[PDB]
């Protein structure tokens, strides 16, 4: 895609264009995650603002200990809720989404999909389908799938494909600055922000403390920011 | 052979095949060729696998219940399984150790071997090969590998497989009985379980405390 | 030959500079050792120069900053914030002079000829690669895995890309040592480089001394220590 906007055209200020294509690819690929994920993010943040706490944690959520989901919901949006789960709760989010991540970046499971070259390169943004054959064979035949879980999307033309591509970098670009600005007004700043929007837990890229092993670090209280 | 083993890690996973960071398949660090360091490195690994193993379902057996024989629990109210260990008595252990090493000598010897028909790991034998214990005369009802039957009529597809299988469960094995004996001796370690406790003294020492011995028991100036 | 190839290396090493030597380096014959022999000499002392620095800087990063190892070791005897000229300070003096012998032993190593010629190549002041370290077939005990590459990430590369990335050790080299010395010289002088006033505190002590303040004889060993 040359450019999706007639009016801006090829926009490469520090010019990062006109490289090596495996650098342009990761590129795009990166422009394409950061743009699902801060979609996502926004979601979940307007989300837990609004009050979507999960009427759930009957037995074996807390751990012995008695931490309701409401309890964690009732911090804040992603502040204090975000970082008031267990060590447990978060080591195990972390590595269900980086095992997402590797199953994304393996090029054998990319090269049975039919996909080009890995690390995110050719093709950027597909992820392989976890079934069928030379993969997931012990156990676990993953029922339900990552993209298009339900076949809502079975059927659509190449050029109607190249067309959602485009609608969905240029609302991943929107929604990564719409990200940005709620993280920002989260922590003040940006317009006249209101519609109170809680504090801010560390600064923008929180991250989650109060472990044990690494996380004996106060150094997280200055370095301007 | 050096081709060999990343069709057998290949076997073992298909989707990541031959996987040595430390390389490790081309140090001659017997100065024997490179086949008898490939079959050195494949014994040790399924040695190390069925110890292991055979080790977690020991401590997962002998963490809540023991064997109503001869006062055998007194050392099973020892807190921790390494903790009962280092309670047994020293003849016990003794006994256990010279037993493992007679199999091992067994196992080891290229004439017994040569007398199940195939030869040592380092000279072209299978990796591990207990073998028929028909050496003396002094009849054995029955065996190590195999004591009740029950395998005659296996296929070589199937021996295949199930080699395969246990090269993989030892592979996990190692690491859950490696977490077990952290999580026992640094609390903390293990981070997906709080339930195991107590000391294990020196994980890596067989004799403690009530081992008197021939001296060289010495306990005093120990690490961490 | 020699002198050709240092016109071009310093060509891609920077084009708008090219080859800069002032004061004739090139040229002297140092040990009546002829032209070539000089020349392998001086690239490898610039190479093995900017290789310590590289090394020198990130370890001085990671000793400011506070970055022990574990337990038991050498790092439980150097206190817990000293800045990095004084973890050469608190360290076992013994600890010191084993440190600089397994460096004498890698040097030995790089320039013995047994180790060398069992890779096929000759020495740096008689024909051979500037910078090179050879691989350790020839040790006696085989050692598990080399030092240029401890894994094998290396050896698939094209010679032109191996000849890039000697160019980019050189100037990285060269960059990591004005750098360290800027740490070094913050350290006595005040005010010589300006970014780093304030930053790095003084020192008393003599940077070009190994043993001035010996370290303690604190034998850090348990199970077996019959050495007292
Ligand atoms: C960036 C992605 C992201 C992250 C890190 C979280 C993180 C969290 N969510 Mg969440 N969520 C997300 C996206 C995300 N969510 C999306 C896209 C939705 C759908 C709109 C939700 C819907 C959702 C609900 C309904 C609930 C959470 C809850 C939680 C908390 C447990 C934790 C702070 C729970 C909670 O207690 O919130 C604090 C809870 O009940 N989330
Ligand atoms: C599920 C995998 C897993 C995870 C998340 C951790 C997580 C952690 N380990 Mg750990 N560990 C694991 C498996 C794991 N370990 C296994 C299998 C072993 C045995 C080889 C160890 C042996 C181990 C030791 C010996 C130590 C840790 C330590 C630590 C902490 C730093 C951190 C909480 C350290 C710690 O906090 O202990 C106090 C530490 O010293 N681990
Ligand atoms: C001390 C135990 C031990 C030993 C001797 C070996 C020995 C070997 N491993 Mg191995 N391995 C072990 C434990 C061990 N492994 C454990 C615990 C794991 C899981 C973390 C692995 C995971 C592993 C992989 C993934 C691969 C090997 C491979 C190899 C071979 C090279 C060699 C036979 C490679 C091979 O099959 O060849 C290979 O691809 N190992
Ligand atoms: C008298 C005692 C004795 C003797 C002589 C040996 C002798 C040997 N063992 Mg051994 N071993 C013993 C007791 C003994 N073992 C015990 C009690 C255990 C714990 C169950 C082990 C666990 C063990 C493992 C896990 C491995 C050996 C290996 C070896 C061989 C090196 C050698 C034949 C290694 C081997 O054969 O590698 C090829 C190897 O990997 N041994
Ligand atoms: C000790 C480290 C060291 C060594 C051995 C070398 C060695 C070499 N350099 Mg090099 N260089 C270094 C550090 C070093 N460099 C640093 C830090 C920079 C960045 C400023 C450069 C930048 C550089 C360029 C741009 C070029 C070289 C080149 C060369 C080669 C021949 C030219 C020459 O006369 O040598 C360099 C001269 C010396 C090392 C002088 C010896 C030291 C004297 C005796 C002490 C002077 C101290 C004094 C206080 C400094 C005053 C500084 C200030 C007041 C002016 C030779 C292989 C040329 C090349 O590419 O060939 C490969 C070339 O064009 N060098
Ligand atoms: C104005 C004249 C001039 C010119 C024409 C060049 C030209 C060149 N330099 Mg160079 N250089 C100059 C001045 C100049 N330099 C000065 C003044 C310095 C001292 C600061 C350097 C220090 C320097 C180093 C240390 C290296 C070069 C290298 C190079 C070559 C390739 C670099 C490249 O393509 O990607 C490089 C472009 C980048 C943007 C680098 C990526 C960013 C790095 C990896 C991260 C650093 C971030 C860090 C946190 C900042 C603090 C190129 C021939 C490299 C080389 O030899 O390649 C053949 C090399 O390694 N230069
Ligand atoms: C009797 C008894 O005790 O039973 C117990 C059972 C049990 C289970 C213990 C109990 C419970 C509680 C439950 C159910 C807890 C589970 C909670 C759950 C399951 C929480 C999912 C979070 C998913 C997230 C955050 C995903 C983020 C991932 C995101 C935001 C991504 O974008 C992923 C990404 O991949 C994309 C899409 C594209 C890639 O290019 C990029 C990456 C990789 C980043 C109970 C109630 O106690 C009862
Ligand atoms: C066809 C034929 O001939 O017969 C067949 C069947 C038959 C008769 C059974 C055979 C046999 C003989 C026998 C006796 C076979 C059984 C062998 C046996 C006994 C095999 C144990 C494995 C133990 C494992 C994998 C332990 C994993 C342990 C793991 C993965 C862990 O602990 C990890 C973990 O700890 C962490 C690290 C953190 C924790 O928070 C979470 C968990 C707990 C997950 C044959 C002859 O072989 C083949
Ligand atoms: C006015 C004023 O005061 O300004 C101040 C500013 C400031 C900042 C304070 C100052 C400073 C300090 C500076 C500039 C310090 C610079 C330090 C510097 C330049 C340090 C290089 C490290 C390179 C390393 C470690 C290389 C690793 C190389 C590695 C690990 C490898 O070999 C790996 C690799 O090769 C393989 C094996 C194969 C290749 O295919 C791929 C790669 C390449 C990955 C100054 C100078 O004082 C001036
Ligand atoms: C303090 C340690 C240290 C640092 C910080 C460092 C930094 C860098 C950087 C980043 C700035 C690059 C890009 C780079 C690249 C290359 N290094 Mg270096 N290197 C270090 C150590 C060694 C050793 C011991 C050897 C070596 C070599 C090579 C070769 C091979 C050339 C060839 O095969 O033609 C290439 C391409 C080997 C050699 O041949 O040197 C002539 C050799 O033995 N390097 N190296
Ligand atoms: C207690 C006892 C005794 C004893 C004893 C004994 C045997 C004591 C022994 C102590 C011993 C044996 C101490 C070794 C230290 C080795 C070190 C620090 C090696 C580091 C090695 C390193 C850091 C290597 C790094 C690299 O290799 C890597 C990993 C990759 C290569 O590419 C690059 C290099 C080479 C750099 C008595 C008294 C003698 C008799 C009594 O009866 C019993």
């Amino acid at each position: 895609a040359k450019k999706l906007n007639p009016t801006v055209g090829l926009w490469d200020p520090l010019g990062i264009a006109e490289t090596s294509p495996e650098t342009i690819g990761w590129f795009r690929h990166a422009e394409i995650k950061h743009g699902r994920v801060a979609m996502a993010a926004f979601v979940g943040y307007c989300v837990q603002s609004n009050g979507i706490h999960f009427p759930w944690n009957i037995q074996g959520w807390q751990g012995t200990p008695v931490v309701s989901f409401a309890d964690i919901a009732a911090a804040g949006g992603p502040a204090d809720q975000w970082d008031a789960l267990s060590t447990p709760a978060k080591l195990q989010i972390l590595g269900v989404i980086g095992f997402l991540e590797m199953w994304s970046e393996t090029s054998v499971v990319l090269k049975a999909d039919g996909q080009e070259h890995y690390v995110r390169g050719g093709k950027p943004g597909y992820f392989p389908k976890l079934s069928r054959s030379d993969e997931m064979a012990f156990p676990h035949p993953v029922p339900l799938n990552l993209w298009d879980p339900f076949g809502f999307t079975s059927k659509m033309t190449p050029e109607r494909k190249e067309k959602a591509l485009l609608a969905e970098v240029n609302n991943g670009r929107l929604a990564m600055i719409g990200i940005f600005g709620m993280i920002s007004a989260s922590k003040g700043l940006q317009v006249p922000g209101l519609d109170t929007v809680g504090i801010k837990p560390y600064a923008g890229e929180v991250m989650a403390p109060f472990a044990a092993g690494d996380a004996s670090l106060p150094f997280v209280s200055g370095m301007l920011e | 052979a050096m081709s060999a083993l990343p069709e057998l890690s290949k076997k073992l996973n298909p989707v990541l095949g031959y996987w040595d960071p430390l390389n490790l398949a081309e140090l001659n660090f017997w100065g024997a060729g490179d086949d008898a360091t490939v079959g050195f490195l494949r014994h040790a690994e399924i040695k190390h696998g069925r110890v292991a193993m055979a080790a977690f379902v020991g401590y997962c057996v002998q963490s809540n219940v023991h064997f109503p024989w001869a006062p055998f629990n007194s050392i099973p109210t020892n807190i921790a399984p390494a903790e009962q260990w280092a309670q047994l008595p020293e003849a016990a252990k003794w006994q256990i150790i010279l037993f493992v090493g007679f199999l091992e000598v067994y196992s080891e010897h290229s004439f017994i071997l040569e007398k199940y028909g195939q030869k040592h790991y380092m000279k072209g034998g299978k990796p591990g090969f207990f073998p028929d214990f028909d050496t003396m005369v002094h009849p054995v009802p029955l065996n190590l590998w195999d004591p009740l039957k029950a395998y005659k009529g296996a296929s070589a597809e199937r021996k295949a497989d199930g080699l395969l299988k246990e090269v993989n469960n030892g592979r996990l094995a190692m690491i859950g009985i490696m977490g077990f004996c952290a999580e026992a001796r640094v609390p903390g370690a293990v981070p997906a379980l709080s339930n195991i406790a107590h000391y294990a003294g020196d994980p890596m020492a067989p004799f403690a405390a009530n081992f008197h011995l021939p001296g060289f028991a010495s306990x005093x100036x120990x690490x961490x | 030959s020699a002198k050709a190839d240092l016109e071009a290396f310093a060509k891609e090493c920077n084009p708008v500079v090219g080859y800069w030597d002032p004061l004739g380096l090139a040229d002297l014959p140092l040990w009546g050792q002829d032209q070539d022999a000089v020349i392998g000499w001086l690239r490898h002392s610039e190479i093995k120069h900017g290789r310590i620095a590289m090394a020198g800087f990130v370890g001085y990063i990671a000793h400011a900053n506070g970055f022990r190892f574990g337990g038991i070791g050498p790092q439980n005897v150097v206190p817990e914030g000293a800045s990095a000229p004084e973890v050469w300070d608190s360290i076992p003096f013994l600890a010191k002079l084993q440190i600089i012998g397994a460096i004498g032993v890698l040097e030995h190593i790089s320039e013995d000829k047994n180790f060398l010629a069992a890779d096929g190549m000759k020495h740096y002041m008689r024909g051979g690669k500037p910078g090179y370290f050879p691989t350790f077939s020839a040790n006696v005990h085989p050692m598990p895995l080399n030092l240029f590459d401890p894994f094998k990430w290396s050896k698939n590369a094209s010679p032109e890309k191996k000849a890039k990335g000697l160019v980019t050790e050189t100037n990285n080299g060269r960059l990591a040592m004005l750098g360290l010395f800027g740490f070094l010289s913050e350290s006595k002088i005040p005010g010589s480089v300006p970014a780093l006033s304030g930053i790095i505190p003084s020192y008393d002590g003599d940077y070009m001394q190994p043993f001035l303040p010996t370290g303690p004889d604190t034998s850090l060993w348990t199970i077996g220590n019959l050495w007292a």
